[PDB]
C-alpha cells in the first residue's frame, strides 16, 4: 500500500513540466529541472525515477506507470494520447489547469465520494435534518398540526418548513458550487494567480540553465490573462533591446516595488534563477492562504438554519 | 521486446530488442542462416536490423526477459562508497544467495554494475577509441537513448557532480580507488548536444618515458647525465620545440629520471600528463575560472624546490615563473618553438625581458621530429643560457650539443668543461663531475634505480 | 540558403578551384586550421561546411560548437554542441577543448572570450576552424585583437585565412574565394606575416597563383609527410552524402 | 577501542586503539617480542599495525579506557579560543570525573585534540618535514582523506579563516599563544589538489629574532651598524624578498634592536607578527570590513615619528605609506618581490609612482634563502635608493652590500662614505660615522641594550 501525493503538490509539478515541456526542452532536462527545484523529498526522488525511465527511451505515460498510485489511469491516458497525436505540449498544459483546479476545489470545501464529496453531502443535509428532528419531538409544536387531520393538508400546511428545509439546501449548495465608460478599466487584469504562475514559470526555466530571454519567449506563449500577455511580450521588448530586468518591470503595477528591487538585486548578482524561486513560493504561500470563501459559508450555514426554526415558531 | 514465439527464440537463439527509424533491432547469434533470418522476417512483417550477439548472452536475455539485479538494487548498503569494496562486495554475494543457496564468487555482471580515450559521442553511435598502438578504431560498444541516459548519471556521480537539463555539461574527474585519474567530460539530454547525451574520458594511462629513451637515440646518455647533474643543483631548464617533438614527454623524463625523493616538487598544469614516482609532490591543476598564475602565484608560496609548469601559455603565469627562478627554485616547463627568436619573441611578448628569462633560465633544450620515409625520430636538436650582457643584442647562449640528421649523430660543439663549472664550491664541482662520466626500461623502476 | 550542404561538387559554381581544393584536403588532414573571412553572405559558412565535409573525417574526432544548427558532416566521431539559454560560445567552447577533438569547428566567433579558447586550442595544436564576419585582413585582425588576443596567438597559430566574395556582373550571383597563407609573426614588426598564395581576378573570373611556391606549403613533419602532401596535391558526384563516402575512400 | 582480555593487555602492556584500511592499530611496548604480536594476531584474527608507545602510556590509556571525547566534545565551553587555556583545560578535567570520578591531570590525547617545515602532500601520504640538522626526512604521520579533511579545517580555523570547496586555497597565519607564528598553506577537497587535501606549514618559531642574528651570518654588523643609524634619522625601508627569505623577521629586527624608548611608533599589521620591546607605540590591526588603507590614513593622523606596515597588499594603502614618506615620517614596511622590477612592478601597479616611492624610500633591503643541501641560511642579498631622474628611466639606485653565496660574505660594491653622507650637518653626520664603527640574544635584553 502506498499514497499519492497532496493536491498542491500535483499542481505545482505539472504546471512546471507543462511550462517546460512548452519552452522546447528535452523532456529527460524538463524532468531533471523540477526534480533539482523540488522542496519534498518524495517528489524529487519519484521525478529521478521517472526521468530514468524516460533515459532508457520510455514514453511519459509508460514511465508514470511506474507511480499508478500518484498518477492514475485518466492522468497517464491523457499523457499519452498526447504522445500519440503530437500533442505533448498541449495536453500537459491542460493537466497543469486540471491540478491547478483541482487543487482549488480541495482547499475551498474543506475550508473552515473523497472528502469532498463526503463533506458536501454532509454539510449540505445537517441542517435539514436537525429541523426535522426537532420537528419529530412529539406534537403540538410550533406552527405543526395535530396528527388525526388527513395526511394531504398536514403535509400542506408544514410545506413552510418543507420549504425552509430546502431553501437551506439551496443556500448550502451555492456556498458549495460558487466557492469552489473606460473599456480598459473593465478587463480582468493580471491577478495574484497570474503572477503566482508566471514566477513559477521564470523561476523554473532560469533555475534550469535557460536565458531570461529565452525563458521570457516561452512564458509570452503560455501566459493565460490576455493584459499580462500583452505586459509580458513588452517587458520582453523591453529587455531584447538592452533595458535592465528590473526597469522593463517597474513600469508595470502588477510587480510591487519589493519584487523589482528584489529582482534588481538579481541582475546584479547572477541569482535571478533563485531571487525568483524564492518569490514564487511567497507567491505560491500567498495564493494558497488566500480565507472568506470559509466565512461566507458558516454565514449562510448557521444563518438558513435559524431562519428554519425561527420561521415554524411564528 | 518482442519475438514470435518464446519457443522460437530460444530454439534460434535470436531476440528483437527495439524498433527504431521503422526497422526491428534483432539480436541474431548466427547472422549467416538466411533461413532463420527469412523466417523472422515472414513472420513479424517488418524490415530487420541485425546485431550480432554471443549466443549465451542472447539466451539469457531470452529468459531474463537484470531480475536479480532488479531486487539487488533495493540495497542501499551496497552503492555506499563510503564502505571499502572488500566488504560491499561479500553482501552482493550472500544477498545473491537469496534465490538459490550458494555464494557465487565473482559475478561478473552483479559486479560491473556495482563497483587511452573513450569517445562517446551519441545515441546509437558506436564508441571510438585511442588505443596506445591502433589509435582511432571503432568499438563494439553502442549505448542507445535510455542506456546512454544512464551511463551518463553514472559517470557524472562518481565524478560528484550532478548533471541535468539545467546544468547538461559537466566537466570533472574521476578518482579510480587506484589514485587514479581520468578527465570525464559529459552532456545530459540534447540541449547542447543534439545528437543526444554523450560522454568522453581522457585516461591519465600514460606509462611515461624513461631515460632508458637513449634506447630510442633521442637523447645520448652523456647529454641526460649533464642534465641529471643540472637538475640536481637547481639549474632551470625550458623545454621548446615545435609541435610532435617531443617537449613534454622529455620533460617528464628528466624529472622522472631524478631521484626526487629528497625534495618538494610542485606541478601546475591545465591538464595532467606529468606522472612521477614520487612522494614529495603536490600536482595542481587549472580548474573552472582560474588562471595558470593563480595556481603558480599560490605554490610558489609554499615552499617547492621543484616548480614544473605543464607549459607556459599564458605569459602572466610565465612572469611568475622566471620570478620563481630569480628566488632560486628549480623551475621546469615547456614552451611552443622552433628555435631562439621563436622562444624569446615568445616570451617576451607578455613581458618578461631576457635579463629575467635569460639570465635566470640555466638550459633550454630544442626537439625534433626527424624522419626518413618510415622512420618516425624524436631527437634532441640542441643550449646553456649564459646570462645578459649590458649594451647588446642579450640572451647570451652557449651551444653545447648540436643533433647532425646526416649521421644521427649528437656532436659537442664547443662547450668545454670550463662552461658547466658554475658550482659553489669544489666539492659540488666535483660531484657534478663524477655524475658526469660515474653517472630497466620502467618509470618506476627507473626512478627507484635513480633514488639509490 | 538553399541547403543540404555544399560540396566540392562546387567548382561546378567555379568558386573554389581544384588545385586550391586538393591544398586544403591536404591542409586539413594535418590540422592546419584556417578562418573563413568573407562580407556578410560572400559564402563563409558554406564554404567551411564544404571544406570540413569533404574530408574523411572517419577516423578523427571532430567536434562543434555553434550558435544554432547550420553545420551537416556525414562523419560518425563527431559531437554536435549548440548554445542554449544563458550559456556563452566560450562555455562549450572551454568545455570541449577539455575531451579530445582532433578537429574544433566554432560556427562563427563573435564572443571573442571564446575566440580566446579557440586560438589557445590552436597552440595545444589541434585543428582549430571557424568562420568571421570581415572583409580583409585588417577586418579580420582588427576583428579578431579586439577582444584581446594578439595576432602572436591568433596569426602565429592560425595557418590559413580563406577569404570569400559574392560578385555580380548584372544578374549572375558569383561566389569566390577571392584570396591567405599566415606565416607567423615578427620581432619588432607589423606582426601578421601573410603569404597570399591564390588571388582572384575578376575581370577574368580567374584564380591566379602569387608567389606561392612548392617550397613555402612544405610545413611537414617529413619527407614522407612531405610527399603524401605533394600527392594529395595533384593527385587528390555532388551529394555530400556520397561525396564524404568517395573522399573516405 | 577493542582488546583480548583486559588482563592480556596488562600483562603485555599493549592496546589496540583503531581500525582504519581493514588494519587494526595496536599500540605496544614491546615490539621485538614475536610471542606477544603472533598472540594477538591468532587471537583477533586481524592485520596489525604496530606503534610504539611508552610502556606507562599504554598502561594509562588501558585503564583508562574516542568514546570519552566523544562527549567531551559536545562542551562548547571548551573548543571556546576566548578563555584562557590555564581554566578551559580544569573544564575538561573535572568534566572528565564523570566517567571514573578522579580528576586525571593531563590527558594527553584530551589536550591533544582540544588544546622548521612541515610537508603533508596529500591523502595516505607520509608527511616530511624539514629539521634542523637533518633537512628533508620522512615520517611516521599519515592521515587518510577523513583525517586529512579534519586537520585542514581544523588548521584553517585556528588560523581564523574558513576553507571550502567555494574557496578551496588558503593562505593564512597561525598565531601560537606563545604570541609565535607559521605561515599555512593549505587546500580542501581535491579541486586544486589532485592529490587530496594538503598543507604545508613554514613554522617561525618567535619571539623575535633580534640582530644577535648576525650569528646566523645574515646581515653583517657593519650593515646593521648602517642600518642603526638611518633608522634614527628616519630613512625609509622597504623589506623585499621571495616567499620566506625573512621579510618580517628582519623588519622585526630592525625595529626592535633599535632604542624606540623617545620616539612615538605607530604599527598597522593584518594580523600581529610585530614584537617590539617599546613604550611609545600604537599597534593597530586589521578588523571586519577595515582596509589597510582606513587604519594608515588613520594613524599618520597623529603623530607618529616611525610607521610600521606589516606589508603593502592593498596598494590604496601603499599610497598613504609613500604620502607618509613624504610628509617626512620614518616608514617602513615588506613587500613581496625578488628584485627591483619585482618590486617597483609590484608597487607602482596601483597607482604610485616611482618618483613618490623611490624618490622618498630610502633603503630597500633584498632578504634571500639559499639551501646548500641540508643548510637553511637567510641572507640580506643586498639597496639605497637615491632617487628619480628627470628624463629617465626612473628609480636611481646605489647597490651598497652585494651577498656572494659561493663564499658566503658580504662585499661592499662601490659604496663610499660621501654616498651616505644625507645629513642635515656635520654634528649629525658626525653621529652616524661613530654609530657607523662605533655603534645578549633576548629583545627585551636587546633592545634594552640599545635603549642605553
Amino acid at each position: 500500500g502506498f499514497g499519492g501525493v497532496e493536491g498542491k503538490d500535483i499542481l505545482v509539478f505539472t504546471r512546471q513540466f507543462a511550462t517546460m515541456i512548452d519552452a522546447g526542452l528535452p523532456l529527460v532536462q524538463c524532468l531533471d529541472i523540477l526534480a533539482s527545484q523540488m522542496d519534498n523529498p518524495s517528489f524529487k526522488k519519484v521525478l529521478f525515477a521517472i526521468k530514468s525511465k524516460v533515459e532508457q527511451g520510455s514514453t511519459f505515460a509508460d514511465a508514470l506507470k511506474e507511480h499508478p498510485k500518484v498518477f492514475d489511469e485518466l492522468y497517464v491516458q491523457l499523457c499519452a494520447a498526447g504522445e500519440v497525436g503530437g500533442i505533448l505540449d498541449a495536453i500537459l498544459n491542460r493537466l497543469a489547469a486540471y491540478r491547478e483546479k483541482n487543487e482549488k476545489l480541495k482547499s475551498k470545501v474543506k475550508s473552515a465520494l473523497v472528502a469532498i464529496g463526503v463533506t458536501a453531502v454532509l454539510l449540505l443535509k445537517v441542517t435539514p435534518v436537525f429541523e426535522k428532528m426537532f420537528a419529530d419531538f412529539g406534537s403540538e409544536l410550533p406552527g405543526p398540526t395535530q396528527m388525526i387531520v388527513n395526511f394531504s393538508h398536514m403535509a400542506q400546511e408544514y410545506f413552510f418548513h418543507v420549504a425552509g428545509s430546502i431553501v437551506a439546501v439551496v443556500m448550502s449548495f451555492t456556498w458549495s458550487y460558487r466557492q469552489p465608460l473606460f473599456m480598459p478599466v473593465f478587463g480582468p487584469v493580471l491577478r495574484k494567480v497570474a503572477v503566482a504562475r508566471f514566477t513559477r514559470t521564470l523561476g523554473t526555466m532560469i533555475s534550469s540553465g535557460v536565458p531570461i530571454l529565452d525563458a521570457l519567449d516561452v512564458t509570452a506563449k503560455t501566459a493565460g490573462n490576455r493584459t499580462v500577455e500583452d505586459a509580458i511580450i513588452y517587458v520582453r521588448g523591453k529587455i531584447a533591446e538592452g533595458k535592465n530586468i528590473a526597469g522593463p518591470l517597474a513600469e508595470t503595477k502588477v510587480f510591487p516595488s519589493m519584487v523589482v528591487q528584489m529582482i534588481g538585486v538579481g541582475e546584479a548578482t547572477g541569482a535571478m534563477d533563485t531571487m525568483l524561486n524564492k518569490i514564487a513560493d511567497f507567491y505560491d504561500d500567498e495564493v494558497d492562504a488566500a480565507a472568506m470563501i470559509e466565512p461566507v459559508l458558516m454565514v449562510f450555514l448557521g444563518g438558513v438554519v435559524g431562519g428554519f426554526l425561527i420561521g415554524m415558531y411564528l | 521486446i518482442k519475438l514470435v514465439p518464446k519457443e522460437v527464440a530460444e530454439k534460434h537463439l535470436v531476440v528483437p530488442v527495439n524498433r527504431a527509424g521503422p526497422s526491428l533491432i534483432v539480436a541474431m547469434c548466427d547472422p549467416s542462416n538466411i533461413f532463420a533470418v527469412d523466417d523472422l522476417k515472414f513472420l513479424t512483417g517488418y524490415n530487420i536490423e541485425t546485431v550480432v550477439a554471443s549466443e549465451v548472452s542472447i539466451r539469457e536475455a531470452i529468459e531474463r526477459y537484470k531480475g536479480p539485479s532488479l531486487e539487488d538494487i533495493v540495497g542501499d548498503v551496497g552503492d555506499d562508497i563510503e564502505v571499502t569494496k572488500e566488504e560491499t562486495e561479500n553482501i552482493d554475494e550472500m544477498a545473491k544467495a537469496a534465490d538459490d543457496a550458494p555464494v557465487v564468487k565473482l559475478v561478473n555482471l552483479i559486479l560491473m554494475d556495482a563497483i587511452s580515450d573513450i569517445h562517446v559521442e551519441p545515441y546509437e553511435k558506436d564508441f571510438r577509441v585511442r588505443f596506445r598502438i591502433d589509435g582511432v578504431m571503432y568499438e563494439v560498444m553502442r549505448p542507445p537513448m535510455k542506456l546512454r541516459n544512464a551511463i551518463t548519471s553514472r559517470l557524472k556521480i562518481m565524478a560528484s557532480l550532478d548533471i541535468s537539463e539545467r546544468r547538461l555539461p559537466q566537466d570533472g574527474r574521476i578518482k579510480i580507488k587506484m589514485g587514479g585519474g581520468k578527465e570525464m567530460d559529459f552532456r545530459v539530454s540534447v540541449c547542447p548536444t543534439l545528437f543526444g547525451e554523450k560522454v568522453v574520458m581522457r585516461l591519465l594511462d600514460k606509462s611515461n618515458l624513461q631515460l632508458d629513451m637513449t634506447k630510442l637515440g633521442f637523447d645520448a646518455q652523456p647529454l641526460a647525465w649533464f642534465k641529471e647533474a643540472i637538475d640536481r643543483p637547481y639549474g632551470m631548464v625550458l623545454v621548446t620545440g615545435p609541435t610532435g617533438s617531443g617537449k613534454t614527454t622529455t620533460l617528464y623524463s628528466a624529472l622522472s629520471s631524478l631521484n626526487g625523493l629528497d625534495t618538494n616538487i610542485c606541478t601546475a598544469e591545465d591538464p595532467v600528463e606529468f606522472n612521477f614516482a614520487g612522494i614529495n609532490q603536490v600536482q595542481m591543476h587549472d580548474d573552472i575560472g582560474l588562471n595558470f598564475a593563480a595556481a603558480l602565484r599560490s605554490f610558489l608560496r609554499q615552499d617547492p624546490d621543484i616548480i614544473m609548469i605543464g607549459e607556459i601559455r599564458d605569459f602572466e603565469t610565465a612572469e611568475i615563473g622566471v620570478k620563481a627562478a630569480l628566488t632560486g627554485h628549480l623551475v621546469l616547463s615547456t614552451l611552443h618553438t622552433n628555435d631562439a627568436p621563436g622562444t624569446v619573441s615568445r616570451l617576451l611578448n607578455m613581458g618578461i625581458e631576457p635579463f629575467l628569462v635569460t639570465a635566470s633560465l640555466n638550459l633550454i633544450l630544442a626537439q625534433r621530429l626527424a624522419r626518413r620515409l618510415c622512420p618516425a625520430c624524436k631527437k634532441p636538436a640542441e643550449c646553456r643560457d649564459c646570462n645578459d650582457r649590458g649594451y647588446r643584442g642579450r640572451v647570451a647562449i652557449y651551444e653545447v650539443m648540436p643533433f647532425w640528421d646526416g649521421l644521427k649523430e649528437l656532436v659537442i660543439n664547443g662547450a668545454s668543461a670550463a662552461e658547466l663549472k658554475q658550482e659553489a664550491i669544489r666539492l659540488g664541482m666535483s660531484s657534478l663531475r663524477m655524475s658526469g662520466l660515474r653517472k630497466a626500461t620502467t618509470l618506476e623502476e627507473v626512478v627507484g634505480n635513480t633514488a639509490p
